[PDB]
């Protein structure tokens, strides 16, 4: 999906 | 076994006969497939099958042919070889379609005082090289196919020269393969070799192989039978000895689809 | 391709004791040769090769 | 409808992943995956009948 | 569940050996090659193995365009003797070798097929007019349709064959093709003819050639100028690339090792002797 | 976890001193440098420091294409009796300066690699003839694989190897590549040599270059214009830049104060005076 | 399979973010993140076997 | 300055006897038996870069006020895990007098240099023959 | 085995080499005792040792003797015969004291149709008698050390004569097993016999045996190897037959103790 | 919407 850093 | 049994020692039997084995070096599954009758999902023509089972899958000997120090090598075709034997041959030409597994036996005996080894492979799909370099791909129907005669291979290429009437034959270089590529590559296909000081035979198993289901037999060749001599020949110290090979091979799981009147080839 | 940094080194045949053989037997015979890789064996970096060519 | 796969990272600066998304109905369109199989190569390499035990002999 | 690019095996740590076991002696008539590992014969240290097969897996081998062919096409004055040259070829991988010694390291094949065209042209009559920039058409003439006679007749029309028309100077085309052999693989070999001879038959009647099968396997491509006649000439080639995607092979097969001769395995005489001169005992 | 745009240490204020605690003395001898900090050896005030070493990180200071070669190819008339000029370049690099100073401040390196092609032409007889738009193709050619002859032999084919078909005057063409070394890093050098010269072998057997390693380290490029000879003559030149992406480095070295004089570390004669005049007590 | 990251503002006109999708398979194919580490200097400007405290005598 | 990267195998390694660094790069002219060994100038390290950066290498320095000698512990470093130890050199050891010796008013001081070298973690493969290099 | 495991064929590693044979008559292990590393309960030098293992523990082959119907007998000494192989030689001639156990493989094959019987006996402190009857222990230390050649046994003695410049050798007649004992007893020794008919090749596994957990392998041989034919070499009705043996030998947990320079002998 | 593999 979305990974957030 | 602590009962005697050995991988040396062999016996086969398919329909009403026997073959058996007291020097083997085990025996080969090409491609570790046995052969199977064809499944429905992947089946073709519609019309039920003819299965011969026993008439046909059975083992026929081919006339025997001589190892001397100066062969180059044999060769057959599959089912060609088998085209003349019994109901296999009859099942095939009345067929307009069939499909067919085999167990190849090669035999030659000797001595513990000979020495000598044969390559036996088996080839899918073995397009030989023909005799000229006038026109490719020209090697006629007719020597294309020996029956069990079989062919030989040659030390030499030697191309035909005669324009008016060509020999319309292969010319099959050993070295090559009889196809253009390197006899020491051979054994990436199924393969046993008769080394006469360890065994007096190979025996290959093959699969029914063809980017088809089922096909013409009379047009088409699945696998190629090749014997090359190795290591020649030789014996104590006579210039010119000779042992004998026989050839016998058994039909398995064949079937054959669009049943008419029989073929009757241009085989001459 | 021959190269000194990446040289493998020799492989070599020798005779351990000799050939012995009793009366009405070859004096001479050969011996074949085979080579594969092990399962540890691998190739990279895809490349055309210099066995054909096609001249014209 | 989007695919999501990791890549194999060789030279570095967790997983790094990348995205697909198929474009057309044939799948003969489609990019190759590259996400592939091995298998073993006994049919070639020991194609006989008998299981090989490589601590025996081959002839027994 | 192993994968392409998995590591291959550790070696593990083995010691020194004094055993009935004789993994060294083996016997190759049998038809088999050894299994052996190096513990198997020296002894090893434990070793953590990194490297993978990845680049060797049946996909990776092939995941590159060949060039198969050039197609020459021409636009000429509108006064030429000579006809406005369009190119026929047949679809095959055969008139080039690299590709093909490739795919035939194997007998049988399944893939889906990507083409991509590259297109230059230049000038030929030392003249100083110009030419507006060209537009191609690539028609694919399946075996059966009718094939193009002349660069502009009927059949360009192309409403069932699949045509691109390729821009001058834009990037490459490229299409791709499912597995479309009426087969359930492509045959890179077919030991056999498409005809039986029958003896009740004549032999000229009965004739075919040696190892070839659907006379128009796969059909053709047709290459022209769309562009009417130009004062200045303009000569243009059409490179083919071909990339076999999604792969599938089968049966392995000994690499071609003499030049090829043809569309068969056919050899020619003084191409036979591939090896050179090195020493038995000499490094 | 302090990372590369992290703000640096705050200064502390700091009040007179009269202790036995001496940071100002110290001892190079031990190979140390002296970590100290302008609290140490004045009184300072409390600051809030926001500067960060972002812009020095290793890969932000080679996060830039340089270039390290230019390629030169042309496409005469077919009248000439000079041969078309292809180009063939050993990957490197070496053969420019500014790059090559800055990977040479470190011993060893990993990176991948992105190659950037910029594609300049022009014409040169004073001729009023025409060329229509150029195709380019650059090939690699791995240590190994068949090095092009002319400019349209059959390697040009390229079934395994990588290629780029340019086309003139679109974007600068771009490709990528892993870290492909054949070993864990990348040497910048090789105290050593290829060979080992053993007595028992002539001298001229044994003998290899200083520092080198694998003669055909990575191989080459090679380039042409696909198009057919044009009755104009235009000359074309192909820039590479070269930017070390995803990069880690090893063992800091002194950098190259006097000009590069080949491959290897060696100088040339008077070039070896770097420094200029100054007086040891004028500002 | 998107990747958010913060941006560090420097003139401004909340946390700003970027997004960042990888479309190819291979990772030497992907552009640099530049979210990088820093490390301690120490295995050059103290590479000594003791320990260096700066208010002591360095040598005793 | 006629060829480059031309030092041979036999001059590039002189054994425990070592090697020198020089004041003055002096080009080999014999062109018909060139000397085919390094010049390694001082200021320049012996390879092009400035010695008062040398500092960055793993070092100590010798001043005779306070200390009798240098220690330096060096690991195995190299692009390879293992390598060919007779064709590939992994360390190099440059001592050079930043600060030139001086005695009372003597002018011609001497005092020695000894080197002892232990290895450390030391391991081999691929044993064969003993290697008889050509070293004269 | 049922899986084909037999007595006659074996297969010995240690280090980078490999031995094999199908014919052996089982192998032997000295006195029941594989080789071990010196134990702390039985050390004596306290220095660190120095322990080799694969540089020195794999096999190395001497110089091939030739067995003819003249043939007396051969003779080694251990560690002396390996005293210039590889790194065992080496860490040898570097360490005053090392310790050290062996396997044996002596080669020698010949045919179906051969004959003769070697006995091939390990010995702990072979001690043999010399060629003088004017001064006793006299044999000189380059002459009881013939490193890899070895040195044969005789069917006669006959004492030097000379006494101005006297031979200063050994003079082992062989049904005395070159030390005054009779050889039938050397039985007790372990060993084995090669027989043609029967066996290729002979195995012993030596221990380390000695008064000492460790000693000077300079000064001091603590195995001999003797070969002597029990039967002699025959063949069909060849009046001259000959057939090749061969030694092979590793050393096993090898130690040495007190480092310093390397000695340099007067071997000739 | 989103398979991963
Ligand atoms: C607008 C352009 C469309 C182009 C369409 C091309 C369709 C034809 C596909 C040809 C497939 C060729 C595959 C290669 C050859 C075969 O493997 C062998 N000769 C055996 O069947
Ligand atoms: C279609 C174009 C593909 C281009 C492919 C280029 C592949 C070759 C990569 C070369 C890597 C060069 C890295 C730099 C040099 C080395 O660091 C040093 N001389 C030490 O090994
Ligand atoms: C699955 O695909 C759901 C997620 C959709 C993500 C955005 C799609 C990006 C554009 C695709 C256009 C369609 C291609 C014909
Ligand atoms: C993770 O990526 C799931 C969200 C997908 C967002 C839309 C993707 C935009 C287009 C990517 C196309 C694929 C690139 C090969």
């Amino acid at each position: 999906g979305s990974s957030s850093t | 076994e602590a009962c005697g049994y050995s991988d040396r020692v062999l016996q086969l039997t398919l329909g009403n006969s026997t073959i058996t084995t007291q020097e083997a070096a085990n025996s080969v599954v090409a491609y570790g497939r046995w052969p199977e009758y064809l499944r429905d999902s992947e089946a073709n023509p519609v019309d039920q099958p003819t299965e011969p089972d026993v008439a046909a899958c059975r083992f026929y000997t081919l006339d025997t042919v001589s190892w001397t120090k100066e062969s180059r090598g044999w060769w057959w075709k599959l089912p060609d070889a088998l085209r003349d034997m019994g109901l296999f041959g009859q099942n095939m030409y009345y067929h307009y379609l069939g499909r067919s597994g085999y167990t190849v036996h090669v035999q030659c005996n000797a001595s513990k005082f000979h020495q000598g080894a044969l390559g036996v492979f088996a080839v899918p799909e073995m397009c030989l090289a023909g005799d000229s370099n006038t026109t490719t791909m020209y090697t006629s129907y007719q020597n294309a196919n020996p029956g069990e005669k079989g062919g030989t291979f040659t030390g030499t290429f030697t191309p035909d020269n005669n324009q008016t009437s060509p020999a319309r034959r292969f010319c099959p270089v050993d070295y090559l393969l009889g196809n253009g590529t390197l006899l020491g590559n051979a054994f990436v296909f199924p393969h046993q070799i008769i080394n006469l000081r360890t065994n007096n035979c190979a025996t290959l198993v093959l699969p029914y192989v063809n980017s088809l289901s089922i096909d013409s037999m009379v047009k088409h060749n699945n696998w190629g039978i090749a014997i090359l001599p190795l290591a020649p020949l030789n014996f104590a110290s006579e210039s010119s000895p000779e042992i004998p090979i026989t050839l016998t091979i058994a039909p398995m799981c064949c079937e054959f689809n669009g049943l008419r009147n029989i073929t009757l080839p241009r085989l001459q | 391709i021959d190269d000194s940094f990446t040289e493998g080194g020799y492989i070599s045949v020798f005779y351990q004791t000799r050939i012995v053989v009793p009366l009405s037997t070859p004096r001479e015979m050969d011996i074949l040769g085979f080579v594969s890789a092990c399962n540890d064996f691998s190739v990279r970096l895809l490349r055309d090769t210099t066995h054909i060519e096609q001249k014209a | 409808g989007a695919q999501v796969s990791s890549q194999k990272v060789g030279a570095h600066e967790s997983t790094i992943n990348y995205t697909t998304i198929n474009y057309y109905r044939d799948s003969a369109s489609n990019a190759a995956s590259k996400q592939d199989f091995s298998q073993d190569p006994s049919k070639f390499t020991e194609p006989i009948k008998d299981v090989l035990i490589k601590t025996a002999p081959m002839l027994n | 569940a192993a994968t392409s690019r998995d590591a291959l095996p550790n070696t593990e740590a083995s010691g020194p050996t004094h055993s009935k076991e004789i993994p060294a002696l083996t016997a190759v008539e049998t038809g088999a090659t050894n299994p052996l590992v190096p513990s198997d014969t020296v002894q090893t240290r434990h070793v953590v193995q990194h490297r993978s097969r990845s680049e060797s897996s049946i996909e990776s081998f092939f995941a590159r365009g060949a060039c198969v062919t050039i197609m020459t096409v021409d636009n000429p004055a509108s006064t030429t003797n000579k006809d406005k040259l369009f190119a026929v070829w047949k679809i095959t991988y055969k008139d080039t070798v690299q590709l093909r010694r490739k795919l035939e390291f194997f007998t049988y094949s399944r893939f889906d097929m990507e083409l991509t065209f590259v297109v230059t042209a230049n000038f030929t009559e030392t003249n100083n007019g110009h030419a507006l920039n060209q537009v191609y058409q690539i028609m694919y003439v399946p075996p059966g349709a009718p094939v193009p006679e002349k660069w502009d007749d009927y059949t360009w029309q192309t409403s069932s064959n699949p045509s691109i028309f390729y821009t001058y100077g834009t990037a490459p085309a490229r299409i791709s093709v499912p597995y479309v052999g009426i087969s359930n693989a492509y045959s890179h070999f077919y030991d056999g003819f498409s005809k039986v001879p029958l003896k009740d038959q004549s032999a000229a009647l009965g004739d075919s050639l040696y190892g070839a099968a659907s006379l128009n396997d796969f059909g053709i491509l047709a290459v022209r100028v769309v562009n009417d006649h130009n004062p200045t000439k303009v000569t243009s080639k059409i490179r083919v690339y071909l990339k076999p995607k999604h792969i599938r092979v089968w049966c392995p097969r000994p690499p071609r090792a003499v030049a090829y001769y043809g569309p068969g395995v056919d050899y020619k005489d003084g191409t036979l002797t591939p090896l050179s001169t090195k020493d038995l005992t000499t490094y």
